[PDB]
């Protein structure tokens, strides 16, 4: 709706958004994964909560930032400074939290 | 595998009259009891056709192709087997190959490096070339085959087509009329300026059997052709004789 | 009616007593028919498109196509070949147009580099692996090959030339493995500082994006020379129609007439028949070796006998040269 | 007779060429055949006289 | 299979060559007939002599 | 000249398909998209 392109189909078959269970141990920390070579994943132990919805919007903002600089070289495939990467994902949560 | 033969008995080129040989169907159209005039490459009547003798006579020279060739052979026991075709007659340019073994015929257009003295040797020893680099077309069909066999061939190269006309007649050149029917069409699209016959040598060294062949060149001229009721050519007249 | 047909020819509304010839009787035509010999000796498209293994982009292969009929409709009919961008010739007319030789070029590249396979384009594949001329008469076919060219551990069998001293010429293959000279110091055969191997292996895996999944690319190059065009498209055969006034196409000849059974004895090599008028009166069907007398649709002159319209209105019709058991 | 055209077969001219040039070729064929027919008619008239 | 969408879309890109650049084509047809003409070229009238 | 009625047809085609806009000319757009009559008076304008 805001103008960012929809994510690729590879995200669906490569990202696990639910806790695997007791048999498999997975990190529940909210982390966005830019593996490179056009591969983007988010490690999510998402629950049905408002925060996880805002956390998801905050973490897609990280990954959505990643496809933006995909054309730039790998060493330059980063934010201009350390503050930009988290800031661009925070406005996503701020806008999604509006009534 | 090349072996140079020095047992040749040198002889100056011979000649004989062509009489009324070399008439072939110029197209594939049926005509009945009509006199039709056509202009195409033809062997002029009563021309001076070269005579080559095989007997110790070993006539395997290289002749120019010009606009066309009329190949005739007074043959028995099938000493003649095939021909070579090309311009530089080596691996530099594309060359054409015609061979007829005891089973069938083999047609290949490759960058052959022919032997200086190509020939064939029961017959189970084929020694006619040394290499084959780029093969662009190959064709296989049925074999073409007292002096009892007369074989007459016509070779043409127009618009990249290699036409072959043949006629087998059971019998110097005899007096009569016999039209030559088309046999095979080859869409090769190369240029040919020289050729060389391939002969089969009998090993029991080697001895050459009783055979002879003639080479005549075609010219563009007008013939008036007479068709019978059944559609075959029975007589013709050379309009410039 | 014939009386009005007479008025129409005379360009008048009153007709004097006499006999007038107006028009002719040829049973009108009706259908359109085309016949060609049996479609055999199909070009080996399966051996290239359905090949078990495709070569690397730098070792891009040559497969010349000749002396066969090429059915471009079948290859286009395959659903997986979603990408089909064709250059210099309409895909529809490829089924009919003929060329001397067809060059089939096959290799494997990434999805993002598919756009580099085009005339006037640049890139690592364009400059170092495969350069395509601007005046390119032909076109390419590309499709996803993730299911075949990708392994979970990585399919490293496919390599691309990362570095070269100069851009490749059109239709030029460079398979040299000489160490690239990136600096002024000589390489001396050692891939050290400012010296690296020009070829890099693609690490294709099924867990990549759409732009990085392997894409098998088959490139078709078409050329026309003085040599005869021996690569033709398939020809459609229409069921035979006889004893009717039809338009026929037999091996490229056009005409109109009724096709009837013929008792003529053609020679085995002969195909066409001509009368003393030098007109095609007989023809041999390509599907079945039978001779069809191309009788002109029953044609005949007509003539109307009439008294003056000042006297009466009845007319009589004469068909000269026709036995009227046939009308 | 070709009468200066590329082909002596009218339908072959229609089929093998585009109509813009096939029309010119057919015009050449038609004028040639009309010339032949009028020559025949004129000679017939003289012979009839 | 054997069932395809006949409508294909031009994906015009500025990176494409001149062969694939978008071109705007305007087709003009004139009805030059015996009907009373309505489309007039730039001309000046004159008194009837 | 003075015309009775004038019609303007406008569309967008590829670069190499401009030659297919011609009377009696065959092609994909000619046969399936836009065909001009043979006895056609009038003419076309194309620009980049
Ligand atoms: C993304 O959007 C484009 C354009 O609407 C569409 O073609 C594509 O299928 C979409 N992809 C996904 C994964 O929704
Ligand atoms: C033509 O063929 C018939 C057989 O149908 C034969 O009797 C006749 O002799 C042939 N004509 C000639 C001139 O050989």
């Amino acid at each position: 709706s805001v103008g960012l392109p929809n994510m690729t189909q590879g995200f669906w078959e490569n990202s696990m958004l639910t806790d695997p269970g007791n048999v498999q141990k997975a990190v529940c920390h909210p982390t966005a994964w830019d593996l490179g070579k056009g591969d983007f994943r988010i490690l999510m132990c998402t629950k049905v909560t408002m925060d996880d919805f805002l956390t998801a919007h905050h973490e897609m903002g990280h990954i959505q930032y990643d496809m933006a600089y995909a054309a730039q070289p790998f060493l330059l495939r980063n934010g201009a400074n350390e503050g930009f990467h988290e800031a661009v994902g925070e406005i996503m949560s701020l806008s999604a939290a509006t009534p | 595998q090349c072996v140079n033969l020095t047992t040749r008995t040198q002889l100056p080129p011979a000649y004989t009259n062509s009489f009324t040989r070399g008439v072939y169907y110029p197209d594939k159209v049926f005509r009945s009891s009509v006199l039709h005039s056509t202009q195409d490459l033809f062997l002029p009547f009563f021309s001076n056709v070269t005579w080559f003798h095989v007997i110790k006579r070993f006539d395997n020279p290289v002749l120019p192709f010009n606009d066309g060739v009329y190949f005739a052979s007074i043959e028995k026991s099938n000493i003649i087997r095939g021909w070579i075709f090309g311009t530089t007659l080596d691996s530099k340019t594309q060359s054409l190959l015609i061979v007829n073994n005891a089973t069938n015929v083999v047609i290949k257009v490759c960058e052959f490096q022919f032997c200086n003295d190509p020939f064939l040797d029961m017959e189970s020893e084929f020694r006619v070339y040394s290499s084959a680099n780029n093969c662009t077309f190959e064709y296989v069909s049925q074999p073409f085959l007292n002096f009892k066999n007369l074989r007459e061939f016509v070779f043409k190269n127009i618009d990249g087509y290699f036409k072959i006309y043949s006629k087998h007649t059971p019998i110097d050149l005899p007096q009569g009329f016999s039209a030559l029917e088309p046999l095979v069409d080859l869409p090769i699209g190369i240029n040919i300026t020289r050729f060389q016959t391939l002969l089969a040598l009998h090993r029991s060294g080697w001895t050459a059997g009783a055979a002879a062949y003639y080479v005549g060149y075609l010219q563009p001229r007008t013939f008036l052709l007479k068709y019978n009721e059944n559609g075959t050519i029975t007589d013709a007249v050379d309009c410039a004789l | 009616d014939p009386l009005s047909e007479t008025k129409c020819t005379l360009k008048s509304f009153t007709v004097e007593k006499g006999i007038y010839q107006t028009s002719n009787f040829r049973v009108q035509p009706t259908e359109s028919i085309v016949r060609f010999p049996n479609i055999t000796n199909l070009c080996p498209f399966d051996e290239v498109f359905n090949a078990t293994r495709f070569a690397s982009v730098y070792a891009w292969n040559r497969k010349r196509i000749s002396n066969c009929v090429a059915d471009y409709s079948v290859l286009y009919n395959l659903a997986p070949f979603f990408t089909f961008k064709c250059y210099g010739v309409s895909p529809t007319k490829l089924n009919d147009l003929c060329f001397t030789n067809v060059y089939a070029d096959s290799f494997v590249i990434r999805g993002d580099e598919v756009r580099q396979i085009a005339p006037g384009q640049t890139g690592n594949i364009a400059d170092y692996n495969y350069k395509l001329p601007d005046d390119f008469t032909g076109c390419v076919i590309a499709w996803n090959s993730n299911k075949l060219d990708s392994k979970v551990s990585g399919n490293y069998n496919y390599l691309y030339r990362l570095f070269r001293k100069s851009n490749l010429k059109p239709f030029e293959r460079d398979i040299s493995t000489e160490i690239y000279q990136a600096g002024n110091k000589p390489c001396n055969g050692v891939a050290g500082f400012n010296c690296y191997f020009p070829l890099r292996s693609y690490s294709f895996r099924p867990t990549y994006g759409v732009g990085h999944q392997p894409y098998r690319v088959v490139v078709l190059s078409f050329e026309l020379l003085h040599a005869p065009a021996t690569v033709c498209g398939p020809k459609k055969s229409t069921n035979l129609v006889k004893n009717k006034c039809v338009n026929f196409n037999f091996n490229g000849l056009k005409g109109t007439g009724v096709l009837t059974e013929s008792n003529k004895k053609f020679l085995p090599f002969q195909q066409f028949g001509r009368d003393i008028a030098d007109t095609t009166d007989a023809v041999r069907d390509p599907q079945t070796l039978e001779i069809l007398d191309i009788t002109p649709c029953s044609f005949g002159g007509v003539s109307v006998i009439t008294p003056g319209t000042n006297t009466s209105n009845q007319v009589a019709v004469l068909y000269q040269g026709v036995n009227c058991t046939e009308v | 007779s070709k009468f200066g055209a590329i082909s002596s077969v009218l339908n072959d001219i229609f089929s093998r060429l585009d109509p813009p040039e096939a029309e010119v070729q057919i015009d050449r064929l038609i004028t040639g055949r009309l010339q032949s027919l009028q020559t025949y008619v004129t000679q017939q008239l003289i012979r009839a006289a």
